[PDB]
């Protein structure tokens, strides 16, 4: 996360860290969103041009963290996947249109005071929340800038841009499958979600009922926290018909 | 689900909950 800060303990429940299992490396964010099933990106998982092809057996996962490195005993719950889903018309070779992946826990993990699932948005909740000049939330323990390992897990609170912005700024094909944050030249304020980020939640928070929502998922971004250049997030909303295999 | 047990159950606001509340204003 570039210009973010130590979140405080139990900020994101529904934070999860995919892992490496040997070496341990961290991979990417994701987000617990049942107590089996974890959603991620899936360039987190599977993107060829950089030889990326992670099995069931070559993952891991560990929820309920906040320092990136202390193994933080019982608080801390390690587990491994079941069965991993890539959406079948995630398009890697182009724009990395529908980055989007379920991980199925082998074990149903035990929910706790830094364990809990983040709400999935429903028509109305994403026709009331989704509008430019909302800001949401993206929390990760990725890179602090373009490489810076946080010590603890990073937060930035950033504002929705409207489309024709976000089309604008890049050369990439910008879908309806996915939106764009960040402050813009003239805002005064910066931050970006960056390397080890990938897969994370952005959240916003829900004044109706006081409930938080994934809206995003932490996609691509061509650099981290560059001026008159955005963030791209999966629309979970668009994509949550699809989210079929669970049932 | 996205109700925090230590934060919307204990009825405590984040540090930074508030920006997320004036942005909507
Ligand atoms: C797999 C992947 C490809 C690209 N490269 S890219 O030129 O931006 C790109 C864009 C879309 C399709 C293909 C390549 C970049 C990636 O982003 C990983 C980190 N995500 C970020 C999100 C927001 N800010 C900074 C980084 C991940």
């Amino acid at each position: 996360i570039v210009e973010g800060q130590d979140a405080e303990v139990g900020l994101s429940p529904w934070q999860v860290m995919l892992f490496r299992k040997s070496p341990q490396e961290l991979l990417c964010g994701a987000s617990l969103i049942s107590d089996r099933w974890v959603l991620t990106a899936a360039h987190c998982l599977l993107y060829p041009p950089w030889d990326k092809n992670f099995t069931v057996d070559d993952l891991l996962v560990r929820i309920g963290k906040h320092s990136r490195t202390r193994y933080e005993r019982k608080v801390e719950k390690i587990s491994m996947l079941d069965k991993i889903y890539i959406h079948p018309r995630y398009n890697w070779k182009e724009n990395l249109d529908r980055d989007i992946a379920l991980l199925k826990l082998k074990r149903p993990i035990e929910l706790s005071d830094y364990i809990h699932p983040v709400c999935l948005p429903d028509k109305q909740t994403a026709a009331k929340l989704l509008h430019a000049g909302f800001k949401g939330r993206v929390t990760g323990w990725g890179n602090r800038r373009e490489t810076v390992q946080p010590s603890v897990l990073q937060v930035v609170n950033l504002p929705l841009v409207e489309r024709p912005v976000c089309k604008a700024s890049t050369r990439i094909r910008i879908t309806d499958n996915m939106f764009c944050a960040g402050y813009k030249p003239g805002e005064g304020k910066r931050g970006d979600a960056c390397e080890g980020d990938s897969g994370g939640p952005f959240v916003m928070k829900s004044p109706y009922n006081n409930r938080w929502y994934q809206m995003g998922i932490v996609s691509w971004g061509e650099g981290c926290d560059r001026d008159g250049k955005y963030g791209f997030y999966t629309h979970v909303f668009r994509l949550k018909k699809w989210i079929k295999v669970i049932d | 689900c996205g109700l925090r047990p230590l934060f919307e159950k204990k009825q405590v606001q984040d540090q930074t909950e508030k920006e997320l509340f004036e942005s909507y204003i």
